[PDB]
Parts: structure tokens; C-alpha cells; sequence
RNA sequence: CCCGCAGAAGAAGCACCGGCUAACUCCGUGCCAGCAGCCGCGGUAAUACGGAGGGUGCAAGCGUUAAUCGGAAUUACUGGGCGUAAAGCGCACGCAGGCGGUUUGUUAAGUCAGAUGUGAAAUCCCCGGGCUCAACCUGGGAACUGCAUCUGAUACUGGCAA
RNA sequence: UAGCUAGUAGGUGGGGUAACGGCUCACCUAGGCGACGAUCCCUAGCUGGUCUGAGAGGAUGACCAGCCACACUGGAACUGA
């Protein structure tokens, strides 16, 4: 079973690429409440089949540029 | 028998026209030693009569405290005029682990361990008032069972 | 090379060696693998003086490992019968 | 602008038990009910009951054992600005035991003494002294 | 480190006799007890609060004669064992072994008894130990040695002996000197005068 | 308080500065101890307060109180210097131990001597 | 390490004693010399300066300086405040953000339970063992509040749908 | 300290490495990071731990042990697993 995480698009416009933002629900070490970090990932896609806005979920792969470790797996929640 | 127990002479002032005319204040906690306690203020214009007036204040003002074999039953609070004090059972805690005016009173109550700690002011009149309106809102097992639950072994489980 | 060997630890002129199986490049007291034992050569007649997990020395000497000539020495102590 | 519900239920008991009423009276929820079932089976209020159907309401008649009440304090402890949640051997006792936590786990809201049996722990709702 | 003074002035000081002496009669009144402890004897102090936890400390730690790096050692080991702080201090000072040798007779005062211990002449079950601070374990047997048997002071204090009070917490034959430290003496069996949970009070200070 | 404010910027720990900052995590410091005198103090007090100026050897210029009474301090009196301000000379921080490069010790001393820098009367 | 010989023989200081803070009198000096961590002492009868006697503390150490934390709830998550003591923006509107009435379904993210891998050893703690005891050394356990995956729980929170 | 970045961000292709990769080169795309603090400046080896504290924390990283970096200063490759 392979590990992967969900995230948003945030910019799409970078050829064969785009950037994906994942929000973690962390607690804060000292004073307890839950805050949302973000985890803008370059991730990496064959032919530009992402928008901007949209959920894509992605799996760790080999590295394939500077900052880019992570390709696509599907698309749910297609943005429109 | 009762355990009287000075805590605190002052002196206080009153300027008249002439100059300024003394009195003595002072602090006395009573207490049989098994949850009985009460303090009386007292003041007169010598020391040994402001103590001795304090004692007949003490004797007609005492409260009844509930302790499980020399210890409280639950941490507990007391605010009075600046003055929060916090108190702890401390399951043989093994002394009165408490600050001055605050251990003198839990002494002639007859409770022997508590971790005690005084936050605020530590003016020694209104730490005994404190300590006093933590230990009368302290309630046993057995008043909470009366009012709730209606099983001590129910209550505590 | 892994190597069984002793790591001597313990006050001065009281040793305590720890039969431990570390590589050979690293420092006496250093990094190891794993520990598979002791020796204490002071204990003297009393009740224990060694004890190797005999078993995991086994499995390691199977995956290729040398040992220490004192390691091989009390491979060899812990007898047939004693 | 009523963003906690159940902190506006525990303040009408508070409330309530200091002006001496007889009941009291809040909008009533699904939460709300299953704390104050709670609050009746441990012995601190009597008799709740929903009156309504679309605009459902809840009573609760308070207790007074001497001319003090029963409820001698109440707090709010998973706030919605802060929400606390505890382990199975991180269960508070409130009162060294004689108080409760009502707690909600898993499997239904309950107390501090009956989710420590259970084994399990969750969001700590308030103590009631 | 040990006091080599005068050890009457001691227990002047805390008014109490601290048996630091024989006792061949009783109270010496050769001291002018609860009287002066110094020059200005006659002029009692008020005696604050942190005061009266002082001499409580100052008063067992005259008894056994240790001193406050090894006194506050017994109060740390005394926290950290489970059980009642304020008897496991004074189940470790009456487990020492200078403290043991004076309930079974063998010296007439501590630092008398502490002069046998130190002088390589008792041993603890048939092993010559050396120190007075070894804390004995229950049924240990505690013997004297054979060349400081017989010694023209040992026994002279065991005729002193069945005044003090028969500790039985340890059962000692006096014939062929030994004794057995059968198990650790309890609260209820101490002198009933000490205030020990002022002692334990005065470090949490 | 209100904890979300507490996130966004959290409490600053105040920080407390020093008072001899002549002798950094320094117990003692050396100097030259150029101009030796006096001085008075500060109004309810009334003496002539032996002090000196004295240059270390970090490069602070920083005015120092001679303990005890008399001294031997002429101009080129390589001393060392330890803090303790004086709370009746405005300025001064720092005292001069007595007995350990160049100020000996008080004459006739017979109680705290190891302060000021006295031995044993011995004969 | 053990045994033998001789002889109480080779071996006690340092700070402090006005309040805090345990422990006080006398003489000298007279806002001088000086002390002082803070209050403050000293102006001719100083328990505060210097000396003497006495006492208290700790002990092969003892005090001083330096530094850190504690006391300090005096940056307060535990655990503080804002009418007049320091402290409500002059008053609005509003984006990101934070939070959100009520019912049902669904999801299992937060949450919770269990399991697994790991969280090196030493250290800390617990029960023991070895050094005449102790410091020290050491066996075993606990702990390492974690992170990751897997399997459930579905009350609350979140997502989604009505 | 509010904007920073042109091999910079991405693609394709050739070359290099023990190995992925702007690691390198040429050509195209115009991106990439940033108020969740980029950039710049000051300071600093990191950790297991140590000290303190009731705890939460605060301070710290000498010894022992793990990792990193350095070897007169600066630069470089050779030999070799």
C-alpha cells in the first residue's frame, strides 16, 4: 500500500508541473489550540491535466528536478 | 487545649493635633485540633492586651472543618481581598508545607499535610480569611453523598 | 567487518566489559550494532561472572562476523556441562 | 453571537442555582439533552424534559438539598476557541473523585469514572463540582 | 568532622539531656542544666518560627553526632523511599552502625561507641567493618572482635546497660557479645519526645 | 490572553540585564588603577570614600571602591577587581580584593579576614 | 587487603551574631574611621563600625565574586490583567484569519482504543548485585510524553449531501 | 530587513555521476519563493542529555556517547573500495 496525501492547486502554470498546497491540523506545543500549517509541495504531473483550485492527490517519487519529489496519482473533486 | 497561636503584632497610628498616638494590633488563630478553627482580630493600646482581646474574639468565632485523618479531602481554593490560596490534601505529604500566616492556621485545625501555597497578597489578616473561606467550602464524602449520587461507595467509586 | 569484541567500561582497576558487536572501524567505547552480553573478570566466586546471549552471537556469526580472542574464549568457557 | 450552546447551558445552571430558581429553560439540542441525562443520572439536577417539536425546549428543575444548592460549581473546559481532548490514563478527577468530568468518547457521552472503566477517553465536556 | 568539644554545652543549648554522656549517675548536676547555655543563659529568646525547626534538626543531629552534608543525605534517601518521610528518616539514623552498637550495650555513649566501630574491633556478620555510618540490614548479627574482646570497657558498659530502657527491636545475649538486628524499629518505639516532621518541614523550607 | 493572540505573537520573555558589565560572565577582572582618591557619598551619608578609577585589561575604564581602611594604591597598582556595587557613591559597581595582586592586606585585622585579605596571626 | 610494633602521640578552621536570619555584651572611635544583599547604621552610653569575651552556623573546608533557574502568578498554556493603579484603537466598514444555531445521512480528517516497527547506549527512576558502607560500578525493568503504518470506535469537531 | 530570484522556475535533448537531479550545456515556456516571515543582518556546532522547577516551563550543550564541520590561510585535484 502506497502512503499519499491529499492537497489544493495553487498555481498550474509552470509546464508539466504544478504546485500543491496540503493543509495539516497540528496543535500548538504550548498552548493547545489546533492551527491549519500548509505544505506547498511542487509535485509533478505528465500532460497538464490540472487547473487551478482543485483537490489531487499525489504519492513520494523519485526526485525529478530541483524541488520536485512527488507525482499525481488521480483527480477527485475536479475544479470548475 | 484550644492551641492559641499569635501570628502577627502590628502598629498603628491615628495622628491627632498633638502628634501621633499608637496602638498595638494583633492576629491570633484558636483550635482544638481535629477541625475546629477560628481567628479574632483584636487591637488595644498595649501589646499583651491587644493579644489577650484577639483570644476572646477567636474562642466565639470558630468553624467546623471536615478532614479525612489529619489531611483535607480535595484541592481547594480561598479568595478573600487580593489573597487566592490554594491548598492541596497531599496524601501523606508529611508537613504543613504552607507560608506564615497560612501554616498557623492549619495548625491548630489539627490537618498535618498539606501542600499549601499563597498567590496575591500575603498580608498575614487576609490569608487567615482566605485560607478559612477554603477550608469551610471544603466538603467530605459524606456531605456530597447526601446530596448526590446517595451511595458513598457510588459517590467515590 | 563486524567484530564481537569487548567494550571496557566500569571504574578504574574495576573493569566491566560489555560483549558487544560493533564494527571493527569505530572506537572501543564507541558506536555498535547490537550487545550481546558482559564479562566481569573481577567478580570473583561469588554468584555470576559472565553471561552471552549465545544465540544472538550465532546469528551474527552466520551473517559473516570475526570475533575477539576473548569472545572466542568464553564461547568456549560456558561448557558442555558447566 | 451564541457560538458556544453548551457554555449557555451550564451559565443558566449556574444562574439558576444562584438566584434560587425552580427551573430553568434554554433551547434545547441534541448535545444538551445527552449531558443533562448525565447531569440527572449522577445526582446533581431531577427530572429533565423536552417540551416541544419543531421549536424543541428543555427543562431542568434544579436541586436544593439545604438552603445551598447542589451544583456548587460548573466550568466550560473544551472551549470552541480552545478544545481539549484526553487519553484513557490522562482522565481528570475533578475534586479528587467526588466531582465528575462529563466527557464525550466514542461511544456516547458519559463521565470521567465510567470512560476510565471503559477504557477509552475523548473531549472533556465541563466539571461539575 | 566530628564535634571535639564540650559535649554538655550541646544539650544546654537544646535544654533536653541528649545522653552524650555515660551517665554513671544521672543528671550530673554538674552543668547547670535549663539554665545557660552561654553568657547570656538567663535571657530567653522568643524563639521564632524557623527557629523552633532549627533546634529540632540541630537536636537529633546532636544525638547521633552526624553532620548537615550527611544529614541532608538521610532526608534525600528518606523522600525518595516509599512510606512515611518522617519515620524513614529516623529508621535510617537508627540504622547506623554506631547507633546500633549503643542499644546493644557495647559503648556507653555514641562517641564512645563510635570509637569502637572506628577502631577496626566490630564486625557485622563475621565480615570486619570499618565505618559507623553502615546502614545494617534486619537479621544481621553484629559480633566483636576477639583482640578488643575483653577490653576493660566493653563490658564495663554492659553493667551500665540494663538502664537504658531495653530496645527491643534486636535481641542481645551480652555473654558471648552478639546480637541480631532483628527488624527496623518503628515510630512507636523512639524516645516519643522528637518532632521529626519539623525536620522534614525545615528542608522543604 | 485570548490565546489566538497568543499564537500569532507569543509572550516575550523580558530579559534582565546585568550589573557589572565590566566582568562578562568574569568573576574577577585586572586593571591598572590609574587616579587614586576620594569622594562623598550621597546626601544621609557623610565620609570621604576611598575609590579609584581603574582601566582593565578588556579595555573598560570603570571607577572601583577600596574596601576596608588603608591601602597602599599609588597610580600603577596592577589590582584585581570583583563586583559588588557600593549603594552610597554614584557610579562606582566594583570592589577591590584585598591581598591578591598589589593591595595588601588591612593592618590589624582579627575578624573576617578572609575578607580584606588578612592571614593568620601566628606570632 | 591482612597482621605486628610504639605512643593521645602526626592532624580545625572559616563566615556570622540590628531586622530579614539561627546566634550579645563590654571597651575604643564620635556623621570620623568605616559597614552595607536590601531597609539602613556612625552626630558621646552603637546588640549594625574596629577590638575583646561569649554564642550560632558549616566543617577540610569556609566565605566572597561571577553565572543559571527558583522564589517571580513579575510574560500567567498550566497560571495575570486593562472604570480610577500601566493598559479599550477617536469611531466605523471590511479581505485573509479565528469561531459558529439546529435535524438527518455519509465520510473517518481531527479525536479515541488496540497492535506493529522505531524512539542507540549511558543518564534519570524502580527493584536488585558488586566495592568494609557511601560516592562509584553494574543486571533487569520502567521511561524515552514522540513519529509512522495498520485495524477498529463515530459522541464531539471538520468535510460532503439534503 | 518587504519584496527576493535569471540557471533563476519548468520542459525537451545531449553530456556527466557509483546513483536521481539545472549536476552541466543548448533551445523553448515565464515561472519560482514570500506576511505560515522569502530576502538581508546579528548570533550560534546539533543531539542523547545537564542544571533548575511541584509540574508546565526556563536556561544550557564542559565531561561521556551519536552526527556534522575543520586541520597555517585560500584554492585544487590525484591515488584509492
Amino acid at each position: 500500500k502506497i502512503r499519499t496525501l491529499q492537497g489544493r492547486v495553487v498555481s498550474d502554470k509552470m509546464e508539466k508541473s504544478i504546485v500543491v498546497a496540503i493543509e495539516r491540523f497540528v496543535k500548538h506545543p504550548i498552548y493547545g489550540k489546533f492551527i491549519k500549517r500548509t505544505t506547498k509541495l511542487h509535485v509533478h504531473d505528465e500532460n497538464n491535466e490540472c487547473g487551478i483550485g482543485d483537490v489531487v492527490e499525489i504519492r513520494e517519487c523519485r526526485p525529478l528536478s530541483k524541488t520536485k519529489s512527488w507525482t499525481l496519482v488521480r483527480v477527485v473533486e475536479k475544479a470548475v | 487545649e484550644l492551641q492559641e497561636k499569635l501570628i502577627a503584632v502590628n502598629r498603628v497610628s491615628k495622628t491627632v493635633k498633638g502628634g501621633r498616638i499608637f496602638s498595638f494590633t494583633a492576629l491570633t488563630v484558636v483550635g482544638d485540633g481535629n477541625g475546629r478553627v477560628g481567628f479574632g482580630y483584636g487591637k488595644a493600646r498595649e501589646v499583651p492586651a491587644a493579644i489577650q482581646k484577639a483570644m476572646e474574639k477567636a474562642r466565639r468565632n470558630m468553624i467546623n472543618v471536615a478532614l479525612n485523618n489529619g489531611t483535607l479531602q480535595h484541592p481547594v481554593k480561598g479568595v478573600h481581598t487580593g489573597s487566592r490560596v490554594f491548598m492541596q490534601p497531599a496524601s501523606e505529604g508529611t508537613g504543613i508545607i504552607a507560608g506564615g500566616a497560612m501554616r498557623a492556621v492549619l495548625e491548630v485545625a489539627g490537618v498535618h499535610n498539606v501542600l499549601a501555597k499563597a498567590y496575591g497578597s500575603t498580608n498575614p489578616i487576609n490569608v487567615v480569611r482566605a485560607t478559612i473561606d477554603g477550608l469551610e467550602n471544603m466538603n467530605s464524602p459524606e456531605m456530597v453523598a447526601a446530596k448526590r449520587g446517595k451511595s458513598v461507595e457510588e459517590i467515590l467509586g | 567487518m563486524v567484530t564481537i569484541r569487548l567494550a571496557r567500561h566500569g571504574a578504574k582497576k574495576r573493569p566491566f566489559y560489555q560483549v558487544v558487536v560493533a564494527d571493527s572501524r569505530n572506537a572501543r567505547n564507541g558506536r555498535f550494532i547490537e550487545r550481546v552480553g558482559f564479562f566481569n573478570p573481577i567478580a570473583s566466586e561469588k554468584e555470576e561472572g559472565t553471561r552471552l546471549d549465545l544465540d544472538r552471537i550465532a546469528h551474527w556469526v552466520g551473517q559473516g562476523a570475526t570475533i575477539s580472542d576473548r569472545v572466542a574464549a568464553l564461547i568456549k568457557e560456558v561448557n558442555k556441562a558447566a | 453571537s451564541m457560538q458556544d450552546p453548551i457554555a449557555d447551558m451550564l451559565t443558566r445552571i449556574r444562574n439558576g442555582q444562584a438566584a434560587n430558581k425552580a427551573a430553568v429553560t434554554m433551547p434545547s439540542s441534541k448535545l444538551k439533552v445527552a449531558i443533562a441525562n448525565v447531569l440527572k443520572e449522577e445526582g446533581f439536577i431531577e427530572d429533565f424534559k423536552v417540551e416541544g417539536d419543531t421549536k424543541p425546549e428543555l427543562e431542568l428543575t434544579l436541586k436544593y438539598f439545604q438552603g445551598k444548592a447542589v451544583v456548587e460549581s460548573i466550568q466550560r473546559v473544551s472551549r470552541p476557541g480552545l478544545r481539549i481532548y484526553k487519553r484513557k490514563d490522562e482522565l481528570p478527577k475533578v475534586m479528587a473523585g467526588l466531582g465528575i468530568a462529563v466527557v464525550s468518547t466514542s461511544k456516547g457521552v458519559m463521565t470521567d469514572r465510567a470512560a476510565r472503566q471503559a477504557g477509552l477517553g475523548g473531549e472533556i465536556i465541563c466539571y461539575v463540582a | 568532622a566530628r564535634y571535639l568539644g564540650p559535649k554538655l554545652k550541646l544539650s544546654r543549648r537544646e535544654g533536653t539531656d541528649l545522653f552524650l554522656k555515660s551517665g554513671v549517675r544521672a543528671i550530673d548536676t554538674k552543668c547547670k542544666i535549663e539554665q545557660a547555655p552561654g553568657q547570656h543563659g538567663a535571657r530567653k529568646p522568643r524563639l521564632s518560627d524557623y527557629g523552633v525547626q532549627l533546634r529540632e534538626k540541630q537536636k537529633v543531629r546532636r544525638i547521633y553526632g552526624v553532620l548537615e552534608r550527611q544529614f541532608r543525605n538521610y532526608y534525600k534517601e528518606a523522600a525518595r523511599l516509599k512510606g512515611n518521610t518522617g519515620e524513614n528518616l529516623l529508621a535510617l539514623l537508627e540504622g547506623r552502625l554506631d547507633n546500633v552498637v549503643y542499644r546493644m550495650g557495647f559503648g556507653a555513649t555514641r562517641a564512645e561507641a563510635r570509637q569502637l566501630v572506628s577502631h577496626k574491633a566490630i564486625m557485622v556478620n563475621g565480615r570486619v567493618v570499618n565505618i559507623a555510618s553502615y546502614q545494617v540490614s534486619p537479621n544481621d548479627v553484629v559480633s566483636i572482635r576477639e583482640k578488643a574482646k575483653k577490653q576493660s570497657r566493653v563490658k564495663a558498659a554492659l553493667e551500665l546497660a540494663e538502664q537504658r530502657e531495653k530496645p527491643t527491636w534486636l535481641e542481645v545475649d551480652a555473654g558471648k557479645m552478639e546480637g541480631t538486628f532483628k527488624r527496623k524499629p518503628e515510630r512507636s518505639d523512639l524516645s516519643a519526645d522528637i518532632n521529626e516532621h519539623l525536620i522534614v518541614e525545615l528542608y522543604s523550607k | 490572553a485570548t490565546v489566538n493572540q497568543l499564537v500569532r505573537k507569543p509572550r516575550a520573555r523580558k530579559v534582565a540585564k546585568s550589573n557589572v558589565p565590566a566582568l562578562e560572565a568574569c568573576p574577577q577582572k585586572r586593571g591598572v588603577c590609574t587616579r587614586v582618591y576620594t569622594t562623598t557619598p550621597k546626601k544621609p551619608n557623610s565620609a570621604l570614600r576611598k575609590v579609584c578609577r581603574v582601566r582593565l585589561t578588556n579595555g573598560f575604564e570603570v571607577t572601583s571602591y577600596i574596601g576596608g581602611e588603608g591601602h597602599n594604591l599609588q597610580e600603577h597598582s596592577v589590582i584585581l577587581i570583583r563586583g559588588g556595587r557600593v549603594k552610597d557613591l554614584p557610579g562606582v559597581r566594583y570592589h577591590t580584593v584585598r591581598g591578591a595582586l598589589d593591595c595588601s592586606g588591612v593592618k590589624d585585622r582579627k575578624q573576617a579576614r578572609s575578607k580584606y585579605g588578612v592571614k593568620r596571626p601566628k606570632a
